[PDB]
């Protein structure tokens, strides 16, 4: 159909290729992001396809700034590109304004980037969808940026394989008054509910934004929530 | 065909059929002959007539006091290549006051024609050229083709109906080396007459000649000038 | 479909059942009607019922049946279909998803598609033997169709079939539950309210699913709970999610 | 099926990058395996040297390369694409060495190579390079690293890995070696690699048929093992 | 093929791609600018429907270009975002040159010309965004303008685009109000049109996003409505429909 | 082999420019005669409606005081080529102060024409006749979209080119006076091309070596009308 | 047909089948061979004659790369001429920059990159030629490198390109190039070329020889076979 | 080789995409301009003001010079684009040239812009045609027409758009070779056609007048209805 | 034409699925490798009775299959 080219409309006014990009999304590894009352928790799956792959040598949760965390559901290299771009954009905002960039501004800048990859006749959009967790002026923010160049506000969401299960789960088992620990518990619970196969320190990785600072939990902490809990 | 749209696409034969189609476009042009001796290098062209009240088109060009050409191809490509040789001989005379050697000019022609043959969306130069010159190393006759190949030929003929002329040149190659200017030019005129149908023969309308020598600047003789060369030459009996 | 059914009674039934007025008026009878709406909105049902009451014959050919793999075959099919209809006394011709052969073709083979739609238009335009002969056309999402058939001398009228509303959902649920063994304590109105934007066919679906829930449990009776879990299976639009739900085609 | 694979920057209905998997085929390149193993103070790569004709000079047909005095690289792919990729590795290593004042880490170098491969993946201007590269290096007091870098733009570090003709057999053999508790010496690591190659290939393994590169914390120079060393290891595993 | 590229007309001379862009617009969340005097408004019910959507901006359909200028969105999301940003830079250009608020029609032109220039080049996609502007300027004051993907623009006292656009504009023409039709009556009529066009019974406050421009102190103020006034207006329209029933 | 000039046929011919020759054929007819007295050009307007200004259709033009032109084809870019010819004459004369040889003017127009596949569009689908005088000879020249160009004594292009060319060939000889050439060309145009001569559809322009003024025919046709 | 239409998309069974078409073009050309003797490198090439029209010693296929670097080619002739031009450019670049003669490994690898990078881009095509480069560095050794249309560069003791790759390699395998010196290497090369279809079906051809050796000063020269024609006599004695 | 493009010819040699542009002009509303004894008048039809659509905004008539005036029939986006370009060109010419603008130069400008835009790949032609009336023909009126082929011609009176077939014949029926005395008579004559084309509703005659010395003049609907009533009196004579 | 025709094929299958007349006891059986595709018109309740998932055999199941075949 109208998919071999990106810069032409369909008779129904549908950009078909970008929905193929969205179909590439949700085919990747599952991931879930939830806004608690205080913190913002993004959990993702990191099972190694074999014992060859070193679970302690690679990461998927990435701090763009000391108050911004990024998680994704898509092929890795495009996520690396957009992480590099987001880090440089946050640093350039810091240079311009001498202020740490708030969550919404960085999110809209990255969305504008993912936009600029949605035109022309010799390129393709990123096949990745992104959760951005951030702290801004004492307020926690969770955002989703998707290959179309648009972005959405979520107190909770998930994508990847079994993502509809995640939507149902966070619809049932969630309230915005969640404490941080119960929020991470909900995150691992929805990760498992979407998951297939065992989950331990080596299989999951999570990142928590708190207004003082954002940090990616160590595999040991991911196990402490992951095992002996739930 | 699947593999015949651009020169960038190879064929399973190990060939580029578009280059061969450029060769055929060259073959579409009228016949031209080139031959050299130890005294002179001469080229002659069969000026295609357009009507009894229109000028028979020029097929021999002059670009240098010691260098000349005879063309067979799309006139635009050949004449802009002619401007290219204008540029190079003029800048060489600027650089070191040297009449540009024919061999290096022909090599530059081939190298420049090579660029389209390996890039998408740009036609290789659909003309065949015979180049005559005299230089500090010898007399020179070269032929260049859209495949960017360039050759040195003691005798050569390119264009339509050329096969008879090429065979005639093969026969009289044993002569040309020590032949004088008059002998060489008359043999070249007969080489051209070999191409023509039975009812078509050498006349000032269809014939153009260009001569370069160790003692004369390369000059193109047309119209009245052709008359003394043809007069006294043997007519064609049936 | 009471409003739609009334319009189609007028346009179809009146010339066939009472031609004398059109003789007294002198005006030639209207030829056909196009029906457009989301798929499953009772278009074929309405045409079939109209043919049944009008007592004339029902002949059907979907647009997808017309295409064929050879040139000169759609024209033959259309012409011989008209021959069949004429030979079959008063008759209504029904063609479902006519848009399949009527659409944007100026883009550019495609030749036989035009040679078929033009032939159909020629058959209807020449009012060929139209003594009690009528045609009915059906389309999903009218927009893809082309005006070549709707041009004034050609087919005369259009009827819209929006998704059933609360009252329409009430009817359709009642009609398709009339044969099923229902139980006291049922509250079908809550069920109709719980199914916003049904296309009518999926209400036949909800009745079917409630009965399937009864059957797989070997029960020959249905209850409120059975229908309520059926409707969950009938949602199927929860498969929209982040993709294009509120972005792009928001 | 046809249509979403004629050009690179096209997503399939399922979102599959056909040309990425399609370039993944040329990584086969029947003749090399590139098994790399990490030991407690060492990093070892061994590749299989399939020479089709005798008249070639043995040194020229090598497939192991160096970009740092402490970094070793090995290749599995189309040889021309191979040499271009390693040349880009030299380019990046030299630029990092000039800019930062010290040589590039192996993880960052895999990241850069995978970044360029991803760049050609995302853009239709240039074909992705049909080759897979493996790096061994040392990082300060913290350990030896083995890294695999692929045309998809993906990269990861491993206890051991092998992108070769016997893909699943070699990978499962290395998993079996590592899924049983044991120590890791230099000779033990080289023994594991050589046993993997010999068992998955089942060939008698004369010395000229394989080439070994290595790095070790005690002697962090990247070295290609001479034929004497490799034959000593061959007889060590043989007896 | 003709419709595969933006540079090709029909043999009839029409351009399919812009038509496809308005068909795309046909999907958009219903949004209108109402007929009013001494004030203007641009109501835009948010089509986003999920209880877990956080709406942290309280506005995703109305974007304020200046405290006397606002514009809506009906079409592609990323295109609309970049286009509204570009509106802001063009208004900033005009203001930074003249230090004077831009006339409505001039900004409308500038954007529509930029959009047309993007469409008419090859290798580029036409913007599938239709959008409405409400503004006050020195030349004409209160103005509401329509713009389409092709770069067309027009003046409309009341208009609507999105889902059921034809129905909304038709009923606005049916119950057309003029003259004494001041701002509050425009809020009431917007409530009526949003109730009619949408399928929801008892229209919910979070589903709708409303904004209005009123000339305060000659400096102008543009308000994006909060929950309380929206609830009051919708409940008042419900009881007004009940009152209309009371006549029976 | 349909996308452009950069594709060659099995016989070598480019399947783009022959269509430009046929685009010459769809234009209005045009005639040119070379005589030792003066060089003349004629052209048919195809005035769609006399409510138009007949002079508005610039199918007959003056490049300079010594050189005039006519064209047949799409016309639109023919005016661009006339613009190039005029700028060529202006620049060359203002720099060198020697008169531009009409051969050189045609050469410059050809150099412009060779800019559709020779650098880095499409061939100019129009053909031209130039008629000029110079210090060395009075000449007439012909130009076609391929960029090649030829000296001719009696030339015809556009629609009905073949029959007009045949009659023009049959009437021509090398010692004609320009009056007899003009009358023969006009009567040929009357018989084959459209109809009897009138000021709103025919155009004539002639040039002589010693005359840098009024290279046109205007508001004097009446003598011909009664005496043709 | 499939997806083998340009050299920028991996065709099925990932091998592009495009640069393999370039290799098919290489096979069409006549044979060239290259040997490394104990202290020198020699190249021997046969070239077709156009006709009796053709001028003797024209369009020859040996080419000068550098004052000390020699070239032999097979495949498309004009592409080989362009390759000789770019190779000369690269040699001049190194000569001007480093201030001393380029090692042949570096130059060969750079030309291999030129060919390879030309294989990738969609607007361009892989070279339809394959070639050998030879040189001698009096400081440390002799050097020879052969490059294919794909960009693969390898070294040989004896190598061959053309319409007789493997047959010529069988001819070369039983020479003693392990210790043999170049003066009889030229005779062996000439007779080897004449052995593989001298004029069996193709009527006439010209034989050209190139040399780079310490006894040759290590520079690039065309072997003076005009001296007593010993290699010519040996090659024609190859009759039986 | 079928059309399928802008810069290619069918074997006949005509650019069918230019034909498609002229048909795109044909689908537009009526536009009939004339020149009189001294003055030039114009009246545009098919306003079709739909209630909230206040008719002023679309600006069916645009005056872009110290004195010149016309909009463009076709698709209005390119009309406004050429409007911006005409503004820039007229002001720049008046600033840069020793003497102010003339109608001939600006018409040649529009034609050249249309031709230049058309003469390239990937660049859609302006499917718009226009009728330009100007004063400085040495202080005389003259009328020009511009066609998407980039062509410009001169008319005493011309019609383009939906009435092109009809109104032109109307002109051929009654354009007096007598120079129109009482240029209000020419205004009545043109108003007759401008009305009769669109059902003579009397509501969409939106009209401008310039006496070749004046600046832009406009006619309000009542004052235009005055000429309409005079034309009705002239037509009622047949009794 | 291939794309249009395959769409007409699936639509014609839909009309036949809903079209077969009562008292006829035909059963349409559907096989598929993926089923994350498949348009939600076969999954419509009025056409789909049961969706049966056929996994790759696991332990126990592999034991049963080996025993049965051997
Ligand atoms: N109002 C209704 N009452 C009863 N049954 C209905 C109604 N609407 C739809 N249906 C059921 O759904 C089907 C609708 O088919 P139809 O609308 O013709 O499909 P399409 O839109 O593909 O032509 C009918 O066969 C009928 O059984």
């Amino acid at each position: 159909g109208y998919s071999f080219s990106l810069t032409t409309f369909s008779p129904s006014g549908k950009l078909v290729q970008i929905e193929y990009a969205l179909a590439a999304v949700a085919g990747g590894a599952p991931s879930v992001g939830i806004k608690a009352a205080n913190g913002v928790v993004l959990a993702t799956e990191k099972k190694q396809k074999s014992i060859l792959y070193d679970e302690r040598s690679v990461h998927k949760v990435e701090p763009i700034t000391k108050h911004i965390g990024l998680v994704y559901s898509g092929m890795g290299p495009d996520y690396r590109v957009l992480v590099h771009r987001a880090r440089k954009l946050a640093q350039q905002y810091y240079l311009v304004y001498q202020e740490p960039i708030p969550t919404a501004q960085l999110v809209q800048r990255v969305a504008s980037v993912m936009q600029e990859y949605t035109q022309s006749g010799g390129v393709r959009p990123f096949g990745v969808s992104l959760l951005i967790c951030g702290w801004n002026e004492g307020r926690p923010y969770l955002f989703q940026s998707d290959p179309s160049g648009a972005y959405f506000a979520w107190k909770a969401t998930a994508h990847g394989k079994n993502y509809v299960n995640g939507k149902t789960f966070l619809e049932k088992r969630y309230n915005e008054d969640l404490e941080l620990e119960d929020a991470i518990h909900t995150a691992i619970l929805t990760l498992k509910e979407s998951f297939e196969g065992q989950m331990t320190e080596d299989n999951i990785e999570v990142g928590i934004c708190n207004e003082a600072g954002f940090r990616r939990l160590t595999p040991t902490e991911v196990k402490d929530y992951l095992a002996a809990i739930a | 065909n699947q593999y015949d749209n651009d020169v960038t696409v190879w064929s399973p034969q190990g060939r580029i059929h578009q280059i061969e189609y450029a060769m055929e476009a060259v073959k579409q042009g009228s016949a031209t002959v080139g031959l050299k001796s130890k005294t002179h290098a001469v080229l002659v062209a069969l000026k295609r007539a357009q009507s009894e009240l229109a000028a028979h088109q020029k097929k021999i060009l002059h670009v240098d006091n010691h260098i000349g050409i005879s063309i067979a191809g799309l006139t635009a490509d050949a004449r802009l290549l002619c401007n290219f040789m204008r540029q190079e001989c003029l800048d060489s005379r600027f650089v070191f006051d040297r009449p540009l050697p024919v061999s290096r000019l022909v090599s530059l022609i081939g190298s420049k024609t090579q660029i389209p043959t390996q890039r998408y969306g740009r036609r290789p130069y659909g003309v065949g050229l015979l180049i005559a010159g005299y230089d500090d190393m010898g007399p020179h006759i070269f032929q260049t083709c859209p495949s960017a190949n360039y050759f040195d030929c003691r005798a050569m003929s390119i264009g339509a109906r050329s096969q008879s002329a090429r065979t005639y040149l093969e026969r009289h190659m044993s002569e040309f080396m020590e032949c004088n200017l008059n002998e060489l030019v008359k043999h070249g005129l007969r080489a051209l007459r070999e191409t023509l149908p039975a009812e078509q023969d050498l006349t000032t309308k269809n014939v153009s000649i260009g001569i370069v020598g160790k003692d004369l600047e390369f000059t193109i003789y047309d119209d009245d000038d052709v008359s003394p060369f043809l007069e006294g030459l043997e007519e064609r009996p049936q | 479909l009471d409003k739609q059914i009334k319009e189609i009674k007028e346009v179809i039934e009146l010339p066939v059942k009472h031609p004398e007025l059109f003789e007294a008026l002198g005006i030639a009878q209207p030829k056909g009607v196009l029906l457009y709406g989301p798929p499953g909105t009772g278009k074929t049902l309405l045409a079939r019922a109209v043919a049944h009451h009008t007592d004339c014959t029902f002949i059907r050919v979907s647009g997808s049946e017309l295409v064929q793999k050879f040139i000169g075959e759609g024209a033959r099919m259309v012409r011989e279909l008209f021959v069949m209809a004429r030979e079959h006394a008063p008759s209504i011709i029904f063609m479902d998803e006519i848009d399949s052969i009527g659409s944007s073709r100026l883009e550019g083979g495609d030749s036989e598609v035009q040679r078929t739609m033009l032939e159909l238009l020629n058959q209807l335009d020449g009012f060929e033997a139209t003594k009690n002969i009528k045609v009915i056309m059906a389309t999903n999402r009218i927009d893809i169709l082309d005006s070549a058939l709707l041009r004034p001398g050609r087919i005369d009228r259009k009827i819209e079939f929006p998704p059933p509303n609360e009252e329409a959902r009430l009817d359709i649920l009642k009609i398709h539950s009339r044969k099923m063994n229902l139980t006291r304590g049922i509250n079908l109105r809550k069920i109709a309210e719980l199914m916003p934007g049904a296309s009518g066919a999926e209400v036949k679906g909800v009745c079917t699913e409630a009965g399937m829930y009864a059957l797989r449990e070997r029960r020959v009776h249905v209850t409120q709970e059975d229908f309520e879990m059926a409707v969950a299976k009938v949602m199927q639009k929860d498969s929209e999610k982040n993709m294009s739900i509120k972005k792009l085609w928001k | 099926s046809a249509g979403f694979d004629r050009h690179i920057t096209i997503f399939s209905p399922e979102g599959r990058l056909y040309q990425v998997e399609y370039a993944f085929k040329a990584i086969n390149q029947g003749g090399l395996t590139s098994v790399a193993v990490r030991g407690k103070d060492c990093a070892v790569i061994v590749t299989q040297k399939k020479v089709p004709d005798k008249l070639l000079d043995s040194s020229t047909v090598t497939h192991l390369f160096k970009i740092t005095e402490n970094i070793g690289c090995v290749m599995t792919g189309m040889t021309a694409d191979s040499r271009s990729q390693v040349q880009r590795a030299r380019y990046e290593a030299a630029n990092w060495k000039y800019k930062y004042g010290y040589e590039i880490p192996v993880d960052m170098l895999c990241k850069r190579i995978a970044d360029i491969s991803q760049v050609y993946t995302q853009n239709a201007e240039m074909r992705p390079l049909g080759c897979c590269m493996i790096l061994i290096g040392i990082d300060e007091e913290q350990g030896p690293q083995v890294y695999k870098c692929d045309p998809a733009g993906y990269y990861c570090g491993f206890k051991a890995t092998a992108a070769g003709v016997k893909q699943t057999e070699s990978t499962s053999f290395l998993e079996k070696k590592v899924k049983k508790k044991f120590d890791w010496t230099f000779e033990q690591t080289v023994e594991t690699a050589i046993t993997c190659l010999s068992t998955v290939l089942s060939i008698d393994f004369k010395p000229s048929e394989i080439e070994v590169g290595v790095v070790t914390v005690e002697n962090p120079k990247f070295r290609i093992l001479t034929e004497a060393e490799i034959d000593a290891h061959l007889v060590a595993l043989a007896e | 093929r003709y419709d595969s590229r933006t540079t090709i007309f029909s043999p009839e001379g029409r351009l399919y791609q812009v038509e496809y862009a308005m068909e795309a617009i046909g999907h958009a969340g219903t949004c209108l600018g109402i007929l009013a005097n001494d004030g203007v408004l641009l109501a835009a019910e948010r089509r986003n429907i999920h209880k877990l959507l956080d709406e942290v901006f309280f506005s995703e359909k109305i974007y304020k270009l200046n405290e006397d200028m606002a514009c809506s969105v009906a079409g592609i999301t990323s295109d609309a975002n970049v286009l509204t940003n570009e509106l802001r830079l063009i208004a900033q250009r005009y203001l930074l040159q003249y230090q004077e608020p831009i006339p409505c029609e001039q900004l409308v032109t500038a954007l529509c010309d930029i959009k047309q220039a993007y469409t008419q080049f090859g290798g580029k996609r036409p913007f599938g965004v239709s959008l409405l502007y409400i503004g006050w300027d020195k030349h004409y004051g209160f103005q509401l303008y329509q713009s389409d993907p092709s770069g067309n623009y027009g003046g409309w006292k009341a208009t609507c685009i999105g889902n059921n656009s034809a129905a909304a504009v038709s009923m606005l023409k049916q119950d057309y109000k003029e003259g004494e039709m001041t701002l509050k009556s425009a809020l009431a009529l917007a409530i009526k049109v949003l109730n009619k066009t949408m399928d929801v019974s008892k229209l919910s406050a979070e589903k709708v996003e409303i904004a209005t421009l009123t000339r305060e102190n000659g400096k102008t103020v543009i308000r994006v409505l909060k929950q309380k006034e929206v609830e009051q207006l919708i409940k008042k329209h419900e009881e007004e429909e009940a009152k209309a029933e009371r006549e029976k | 082999y349909d996308r452009g000039v950069n594709t060659f046929s099995p016989e070598g011919r480019l399947f783009q420019v022959e269509y430009a020759i046929e685009a010459i054929k769809l234009g209005s007819t045009a005639i040119g005669i070379q005589t030792s007295e003066g060089v003349c050009l004629a052209v048919e307007k195809r005035i769609t409606s006399p409510l138009m200004e007949p002079s508005s259709i610039e199918k007959i033009v003056e490049i300079d005081a010594h050189i005039g032109c006519a064209m047949s084809g799409l016309i639109a870019d023919a005016k661009t080529l006339i613009d190039k010819a005029r700028v060529e004459t202006q620049n060359h004369w203002f720099t060198y102060n020697e008169t531009m040889t009409v051969e050189s003017v045609t050469q410059a127009v050809s150099n412009l024409a060779l800019q559709f596949g020779e650098e880095d569009s499409r061939p100019f689908g129009v053909a031209l006749l130039f008629g000029g005088v110079d210090e060395k000879g009075p000449q007439l020249f012909h130009m076609d979209p391929s960029g090649t160009f030829v000296q001719c004594d009696a030339r015809a292009i556009g629609s009905a080119s073949e029959g007009a060319q045949s009659s023009l060939q049959e009437v021509y000889h090398k010692s004609m006076t320009l009056k007899e050439a003009i009358k023969s060309s006009l009567i040929i145009l009357k018989q084959v091309m459209e109809e009897k001569l009138n000021a709103t559809n025919i155009e004539l322009a002639t040039v002589q070596p010693g005359q840098n003024f009024h290279m046109f025919t205007k508001e004097e046709l009446e003598e011909v009308i009664k005496d043709i | 047909t499939g997806y083998d239409l340009s050299a920028s998309t991996f065709s099925p069974d990932g091998r592009v089948f495009q640069v393999e078409y370039a290799m098919k073009a290489v096979e069409n050309s006549s044979t060239a061979i290259g040997i490394r003797c104990k202290d020198g490198v020699v190249f021997g090439v046969e070239k077709l004659v156009l006709s009796k029209l053709y001028e003797e010693g024209s369009n020859k296929r040996l080419f000068n790369v550098d004052r000390h670097v020699g070239m032999a080619v097979a495949g498309l002739l004009a592409d080989a001429r362009s390759l000789a031009d770019i190779a000369r450019e690269e040699a001049s670049n190194f000569r001007s920059n480093f201030g001393y003669n380029i090692p042949l490994k570096h130059l060969a690898d750079r030309v291999a990159m030129y060919v390879h990078a030309y294989t990738l881009y969609s607007a361009v095509r892989p070279f339809g030629c394959s070639f050998m480069l030879g040189s001698y560095s009096v400081n440390d050794g002799a050097q020879l490198y052969m490059i294919d249309p794909s960009g693969v560069s390898y070294g040989y003791w004896g190598c061959a390109i053309g319409k007789a790759r493997q047959a010529a390699k069988t001819e070369i395998e039983k020479l003693q190039m392990k210790e043999m010196t170049c003066r009889d290497i030229v005779k062996e090369v000439a007779k080897i070329i004449y052995i593989v279809h001298d004029e069996v079906k193709d009527k006439a051809f010209e034989l050209e020889l190139s040399w780079v050796g310490e006894l040759t000063n290590g520079r690039h020269e065309i072997v003076p076979k005009d001296i007593r024609e010993e290699a010519e006599k040996y090659a024609k004695e190859s009759l039986k | 080789s079928y059309d399928r493009a802008i810069t290619v010819f069918s074997p006949d040699g005509h650019l069918f995409q230019v034909e498609y542009a002229q048909e795109a002009v044909k689908k537009g509303s009526t536009a009939v301009g004339v020149r009189g004894r001294d003055i030039v008048v114009l009246g545009v039809e098919k306003k079709s003001v739909a209630k909230l659509q206040d008719e002023r905004t679309v600006r069916k008539i645009c005056a872009l010079d110290d004195n010149v005036c016309m909009a463009f029939a076709g698709l209005t986006a390119d009309a406004r684009i050429v409007i911006n370009r005409a503004r820039v060109e007229c002001q720049s010419h008046r600033l840069t040239v020793e003497d102010p603008v003339t109608v001939e130069y600006i018409t040649r400008y529009i034609a050249s812009l249309k031709q230049r835009y058309t003469q390239s790949n990937g660049r859609r032609p302006f499917g718009i045609s226009a009728l330009i009336v100007g004063f400085d023909f040495d202080g005389t009126p003259r009328l020009y027409q511009t066609d998407p082929s980039g062509t410009y011609h001169a008319w005493k009176a011309n019609a383009i758009g939906r009435g092109a077939k009809s109104v032109r014949e109307f002109l051929e029926k009654n354009y007096t070779d007598e120079a129109i005395e009482t240029d209000d008579l020419t205004i009545k004559l043109v108003i007759k056609a401008l009305l009769e084309v669109v059902q003579s509703g009397g509501k969409n005659i939106e009209l401008a007048v310039m006496r070749r010395d004046q600046s832009l003049k406009i006619l309000n609907p009542e004052e235009i209805e005055k000429y309409v009533a005079e034309i009705e009196k002239e037509k009622e004579e047949n009794e | 034409g291939a794309d249009r025709e395959v769409q007409r094929i699936l639509l014609e299958l839909l009309n036949q699925m809903d079209g077969f007349d009562q008292n006829v006891n035909v059963k349409v059986i559907m096989a598929t490798n993926r089923a994350d595709t498949l348009d939600p018109a076969l999954l419509r309740p009025g056409r789909l009775d049961r969706k049966i998932e056929f996994p790759l055999p696991d332990r126990r199941q592999k034991r049963l299959i080996f025993s049965t075949i051997t």
